[PDB]
């Protein structure tokens, strides 16, 4: 129960990651299209 | 880019918080082997 | 069997999000490189 | 630059599968302790 | 306990991803400062 | 970015280290149960 428990965790902490990935993959798709 | 780095901001604090969450799970969970 | 399984989906999301991390970092040093 | 946007379409459809697969089977796996 | 002790890896490499993704956003806070 | 240089080196370093350990971890987890 507790090692399901850490896979809840350890599952929410890489849906946050994606999120800031996105965020980063975003910035710089900005910045690329800006100056090439 | 302002909007962009709030963003950044709030996910960085809640996979943070997530983290120290996963720390005391991990913690508890070797402790019960021992 | 079911935990073992949820472990191969958590870490195979984490290699995933590597290649695209690393796919961020080869852009950030390409726009670096071209400007300065 | 071309590759990159064709690796990082590719991974990002990958990440977000996978991710949906985790979901799935936690829901699966919180079930079965019950 | 070979589950607990693989967990422990998951939650090491999501910490060093994290580090890592602190690193990109500087860098691309760094250019988008610069170029925009 | 020297030091930026320095230190993506070594959390990719660290990363690629942890992700081998656990699949090989994970390879004979299942092994064991099949």
């Amino acid at each position: 129960s507790d090692i399901v428990q850490q896979q809840n965790n350890l599952l929410r902490a890489i849906e946050a990651q994606q999120h800031l990935l996105q965020l980063t993959v975003w910035g710089i798709k900005q910045l690329q299209a800006r100056i090439l | 880019w302002l909007e962009w780095d709030r963003k950044i901001e709030e996910y960085t604090k809640k996979i943070e918080e997530l983290i120290k969450k996963s720390q005391e799970q991990q913690e508890k969970n070797e402790k019960e082997l021992k």
